């Protein structure tokens, strides 16, 4: 009639927030190499061999590495996952049945384990955005926004403080942390060069490491503090995987303290510092609250070749504001790593509508 | 234009741009178990959404005048101010649901009149 | 702008009441984007209800509300003590936002 | 569990400037947390002056080239600050001045239009009488 | 907010409870909101501070909502206002030893 | 018949093709690899149909969809246009300029719709 | 309801029916043997659906196509049309007739349609 | 025009009756118990989770337990099945190729089993109808109907005399025989209670077994006679699972002679009764016409719980009529407990159409 009636619309990319559960995207190596764990393969999806993805332009679009959903998924796929999989011949379970410490013993038969890439796919619709920006705190806005049907070639790791095999940060390192410098708040922060790592003890690299010390260290005076100097302490102590440091040598867990490595101080105004590891054979478990028990290696010497890939580590937290800042390692969450590969995405669905309250007026 | 490929004020070059991309609307122990059940449900759930647009009382698009008084309540929009430009995310989750209220009242009411009239006309 | 007047200006009312404060507006506003800021004696103004009348889980359901073209009558049912303030309908739509009257809920 | 605190109390000379405070404590960044600055006549209404969305100094037509909107971005050991300067204080520039803190990243529920966003929180209020 | 008497040289337990059922990221601190000890989400984090040696977490009742911390060989110097970091609906934990 | 005929070009074709659709319808153990290309087949199928669906003309045999069949193609007589059909590599090059004039026709028709549909404005 | 109702012969039927379709939406591991038989259930539901594309009728519940139910057939008074319907042995033989005609109506209207659709001529 | 054109109706519960196949619903249980028959783990299709079911109201919907349709497949099924299935050592199949006997020799492992529940689904359509009533006398009406798209909880048991671990009847036990006195026809009763036998020879109760034959000599005298006296009488006659009575005794089949139970006198104007047993080993076979063979117990004395549930028996037939009525064990027919357990149902299916023939007159 004279009045507005509105219009149709279909195929467009407009969108509706969706809050659900995606899929593993890892190839059915399943059946050629083995079923033991290696990281995605009992009964994963496969991955589809051409990832999709769409720019887009002038999309100011914000991004928060702590409200995801797409995280949500990824450490419970990961918990079941080891749980099927890579079982430690003792289990731990505290539990009022003042509590009942529960015990679950199995076998523990132990593998040459490596991370496989897990792409993550989404069911029909659920939009998915790929942040690019350069300069991403985590809790911060991308100009550079490209969707996705899946993710990219994410290749994570279940460690501690510095991640192991990961993705990249932007052009030195990204301060990400949910607060920059808030005695608080776990920092964020993921490497930009693979920082190769030779554990046989691992023969840790003094010039990359004086390197990525350097480039992290006027990252946080460019984030806090324009004349100050930032020097690093050793360890804050607590557990194995603590002071020490938890990552994938061949399948085992060396474990070397990281005290002898964060002692640089850096002015605002050299062969292999071979650190003193330790075999694993019992540790706490990762997964849940309780200790584990495996089988001996194979190697007396263990061998192996990490590239490790990621920032994250304690604070003292003192004042001691800008005249110094001091940092202890440590960290490196399950609950934070499972946030930190899946940083830069959100999940959105819809059906082809959309108005113009028009007097068109047609027929039906 | 793109697929979000512009940012300005609110309500009519989406319809536009909308225009635009939907006039081109078409851009034009051996392998596999798993993939195929995923395109079968996402055919079922494809053809299950094309069955319920189906059952519509538009059939047209981008501009269409389906029976719901989009009522003086909810009509404020001034006659040249209809088409101009339109982006806008938090404000258009808002605008979508209204879009979808009106599309279901739409679409009811005039499969209200193209019944009423099928019980009353009866056009020989 | 699109001058927000808030119907009426003083009202009295008992403790357990329901009693409709319509907002007049020159533009209807899809929806309701229009904040109702109850500005209570010794307090600064809050968000009731977001979107006129969309469910918000930190203000109780005593608040309600109903939309009549230019008019907008909050519909609040079982007044109390702390109802008996000064409401501010501020349509949060047009550029910038204007405020409407201002409603008194007294004795 | 947020607060939000503005300025003191400041009484300017005829045609000056000021600068006022808006401390958002529980805040993270302006980035997520864009801030609209309203004024308020000394007893009378809030008239909507402009905003700093993203970082954007801005105000309306009618405060266009008068008032502009600077936010420093803090967090931690001090919260996000945001900032207001109005140039020109006239006598008849007495008011009281408003922020608001309102988060941009969730954008999907019910926040927010071209800027004007709902006015979720409110800091003290500065009477400032131009004298 | 809860006030704790005490007496030196007194095993003392510091109590950090959330409303939910559940571990999370949690962090004891003094009154300078210091790191006492926190977690990892199964690990046991003691931070940078003074009460390294004396502070302790139990691990069972973390999923049981409890995040407390046990002090042995209490002292006056280890009375102070301990700050309960869960939820951010904090339950600062006051201590009397004089 | 399913090609039992033989004769000179344009007509009975249509008529042929007419009586066919007219009568269009014709009235450990057991499995996996059948069913998925009878999936392939019905999803091939399917996207052909929405692909129909999209269309401008929605009818068979004999229709006239808006593009005009210029005079640079136009050469029928009158009533040569109704008279016999058969013949292969001319039919390749026939074919091929029906589907043609189809995609045009059917951009027309939904031009025309789409034009008419934003200007008519038909209460 | 899905059979709530028992009463004599012809109209509430359409207005029940009308009713629920007014509301028609309601709204070593795992698996191998339940997936066949899903896939079998849409192979069947949508070889049903697009057969019930390629019908004359396309409309719900109050449907005019072109098949005149002659006064062979006709013995309907104007007000008895739509009373109330439920049964059985009456309904198969009803509803074996509601078939013959939907077979008869869409293929008039398909004659219709095709027919006109030769005819017209519609510009 | 102005004469009748008929509407076109869509999602109706109209129906058309279907004659076809239906398929098992019995759970895959098969990868972890074992595969060596457990009553239809070889290949079965699983159950539905969420049985559904849809009460028909006001629908006076009459049943046949003759005429099914659904019963047709179910004997199919349980031969087929026992023929990949526990195997004797001993196959017997006389046959004219007067006749041929032909003999096949293989393999008669014997293992604990135990019938488990198998639910009947139907394919696309092909919906199946619940009879729910109180008085069902197998062939008769139902007013209590509820249609459903998979059978209920049916545990079958072929059997002999008494149905074993099956279904219930109505408040006390109902006749549902063709013929409710012809002395020409099988009685055919389904208990109400599981009587429960326990073997060891058997511990048939006493009390129970009074108060089976009391409940059913009351409704023998509802359904035929009001003042008549009904006693019990020994065995007919016949083979050894007709004199005696075969059932599931944790795999094997025990046979006591069911002659020193029916022997009360009921009037219309206790520890244990021990039958004597037999261990089972060589057998007539029920699947078709010959023998079987079977391996030794793993027990001397095997136990065994077990709760029956039903009551077909044969008849003297004398008249005889109202002065007393005689009946006499026997019966079990492998046709007729097959008929027996699917009682209350038959198949229809339906495409959306139906009519109404109007003047409406809409263009297409
Ligand atoms: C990685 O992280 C771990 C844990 O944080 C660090 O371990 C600390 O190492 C320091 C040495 O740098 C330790 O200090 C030493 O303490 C020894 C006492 O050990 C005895 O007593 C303890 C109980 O207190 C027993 O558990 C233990 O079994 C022993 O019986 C001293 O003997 C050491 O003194 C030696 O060096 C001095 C140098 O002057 C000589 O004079 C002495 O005679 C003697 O030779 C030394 O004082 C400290 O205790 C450790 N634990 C902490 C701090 O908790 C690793 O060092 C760190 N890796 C690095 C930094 O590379
Ligand atoms: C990044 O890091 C910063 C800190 O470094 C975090 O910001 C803090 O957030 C918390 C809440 O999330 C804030 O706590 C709130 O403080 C308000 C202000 O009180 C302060 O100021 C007054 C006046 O000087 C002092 O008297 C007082 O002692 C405080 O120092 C309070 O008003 C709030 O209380 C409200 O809730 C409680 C709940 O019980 C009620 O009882 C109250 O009545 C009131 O309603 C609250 O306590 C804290 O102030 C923030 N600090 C700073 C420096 O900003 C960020 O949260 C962190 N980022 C993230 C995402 O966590
Ligand atoms: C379950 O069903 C079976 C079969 O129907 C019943 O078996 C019948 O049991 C009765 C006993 O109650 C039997 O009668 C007995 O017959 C014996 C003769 O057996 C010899 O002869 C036969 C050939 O006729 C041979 O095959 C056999 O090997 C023997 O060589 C008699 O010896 C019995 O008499 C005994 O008792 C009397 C009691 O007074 C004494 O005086 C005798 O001296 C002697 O001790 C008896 O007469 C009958 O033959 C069986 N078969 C039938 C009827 O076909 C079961 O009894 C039944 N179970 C019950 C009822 O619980
Ligand atoms: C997290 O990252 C985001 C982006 O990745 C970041 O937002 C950016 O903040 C900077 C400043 O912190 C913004 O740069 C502004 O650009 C405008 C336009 O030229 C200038 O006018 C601004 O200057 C104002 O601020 C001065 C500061 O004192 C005032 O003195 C002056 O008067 C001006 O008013 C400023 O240079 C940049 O635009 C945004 N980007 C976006 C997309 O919003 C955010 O700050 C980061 N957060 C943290 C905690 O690091």
């Amino acid at each position: 009639a004279e009045n507005l009636w509105v219009t149709v619309y279909y195929g467009v990319p407009v969108w509706k927030d969706a809050e659900t559960t995606l899929f593993c995207a890892s190839d059915a190596k399943a059946y050629e190499t083995e079923k033991h764990n290696v990281w995605a393969t009992h009964a994963c999806v496969p991955t589809d061999p051409n990832p999709q993805e769409i720019h887009l332009e002038n999309v100011t679009e914000e991004f928060n590495m702590w409200k995801n959903n797409m995280v949500e998924q990824m450490h419970t796929d990961i918990i079941s996952l080891w749980d099927q999989s890579l079982k430690p011949c003792v289990k731990l379970t505290p539990l009022c049945v003042n509590c009942n410490t529960s015990a679950i013993t199995q076998a523990c038969p132990k593998v040459s384990f490596e991370p496989i890439p897990i792409h993550y796919c989404a069911p029909a619709g659920f939009a998915i955005l790929k942040c690019k920006d350069k300069k991403f705190n985590g809790t911060g806005p991308c100009p550079s926004v490209s969707t996705v049907q899946c993710t990219h070639g994410i290749k994570p790791v279940v460690s501690t403080q510095l991640l192991l095999n990961g993705s990249l940060a932007e052009e030195e390192v990204m301060i990400r942390s949910e607060n920059i410098t808030n005695n608080a708040k776990n920092i964020l922060v993921q490497f930009n060069t693979p920082v190769q790592i030779n554990c046989t003890h691992c023969n840790v690299s003094k010039a990359t490491w004086n390197e990525t010390l350097g480039k992290v260290v006027k990252q946080l005076r460019k984030h806090f503090g324009n004349n100050t100097i930032i020097r690093f302490a050793n360890s804050s102590g607590g557990d194995l995987e603590v002071t020490t440091h938890s990552f994938n040598c061949g399948g085992e867990f060396f474990y070397c303290n990281t005290s002898g490595l964060f002692n640089s101080t850096w002015i605002s105004n050299n062969d292999s510092i071979t650190l003193p590891c330790r075999i694993k054979q019992i540790i706490n478990m990762w997964q849940r609250i309780g200790q584990a028990m495996y089988a001996p290696p194979i190697q007396g010497v263990i061998r192996c070749v990490s590239n490790i890939t990621g920032l994250i580590l304690t604070r003292d937290g003192g004042s001691t504001n800008s005249t110094t800042e001091t940092f202890r390692p440590g960290g490196g969450d399950m609950r934070d790593n499972w946030r930190s590969e899946l940083y830069k995405y959100k999940v959105v669905k819809i059906e082809p509508l959309g108005v113009a309250p028009t007097r068109c007026k047609r027929r039906v | 234009l793109g697929f979000l490929g512009a940012a300005g004020s609110t309500m009519g070059a989406a319809s536009m741009t909308l225009t635009v991309q939907a006039r081109n609307l078409l851009s034009g122990t051996v392998w596999g178990i798993k993939q195929l059940q995923a395109r079968v449900l996402a055919v079922e759930r494809y053809l299950r959404d094309q069955q319920l647009l189906g059952i519509w009382g538009c059939s047209g698009k981008l501009i269409c005048c389906t029976n719901v008084p989009w009522n003086s309540s909810w009509s404020n929009r001034n006659l040249s101010e209809i088409w101009d430009n339109m982006t806008w995310l938090q404000w258009d989750k808002e605008i979508s649901n209204y879009t979808q209220i009106i599309y279901g009242l739409l679409e009811e009411s005039q499969n209200q009149q193209e019944k009423n009239e099928q019980d009353l006309l009866a056009l020989d | 702008d699109i001058q927000m007047t808030q119907s009426p200006s003083t009202l009295s009312a008992s403790i357990g009441d329901t009693v409709r404060i319509s907002c007049r507006a020159s533009q209807s506003i899809t929806g309701n984007w229009v904040a109702w800021y109850q500005q209570r004696p010794g307090k600064a103004p809050r968000l009731l209800i977001y979107r006129g009348a969309a469910l918000l889980g930190g203000v109780p359901s005593r608040f309600s509300g109903s939309a009549a073209g230019t008019d907008f009558t909050l519909t609040i049912g079982n007044l109390q003590a702390e109802d008996f303030g000064t409401f501010y309908c501020q349509q949060y739509d047009t550029y910038p936002g204007t405020f409407g009257q201002g409603t008194k809920v007294e004795v | 569990q947020i607060h939000l605190v503005q300025s003191g109390t400041e009484v300017k000379k005829p045609g000056s400037s000021v600068t006022v405070s808006c401390k958002a404590y529980g805040v993270n960044t302006f980035g997520l947390y864009a801030v609209n600055w309203v004024r308020q006549a000394p007893g009378q209404s809030l008239e909507y002056i402009g905003q700093i969305w993203r970082w954007k100094s801005s105000a309306s037509h009618h405060f266009r080239g008068r008032v502009l909107i600077s936010a420093v971005d803090l967090t931690g050991s001090s919260p996000p600050i945001s900032s207001l300067e109005i140039k020109n204080l006239t006598s008849d520039d007495t008011a009281v001045y408003f922020c608001t803190t309102t988060s941009t990243y969730d954008k999907w529920s019910g926040l927010h239009h071209d800027g004007v966003m709902a006015f979720s929180s409110w800091g003290q209020g500065t009477l400032i009488s131009v004298s | 907010k809860k006030v704790v008497l005490g007496k030196k040289g007194d095993t003392v337990e510091l109590t950090c409870t959330a409303s939910q059922k559940k571990s999370i990221q949690f962090h004891w601190k003094n009154s300078n909101q210091i790191k006492i000890l926190g977690n990892q989400g199964s690990f046991l984090t003691k931070g940078p501070s003074k009460l390294n040696d004396r502070a302790d977490s139990r691990r069972s009742l973390w999923d049981q909502g409890n995040f407390p911390l046990i002090i042995k060989n209490l002292k006056i110097e280890d009375s102070d206002t301990y700050i309960c970091e869960v939820e951010d609906q904090k339950e600062e934990v006051q201590l009397l030893v004089f």
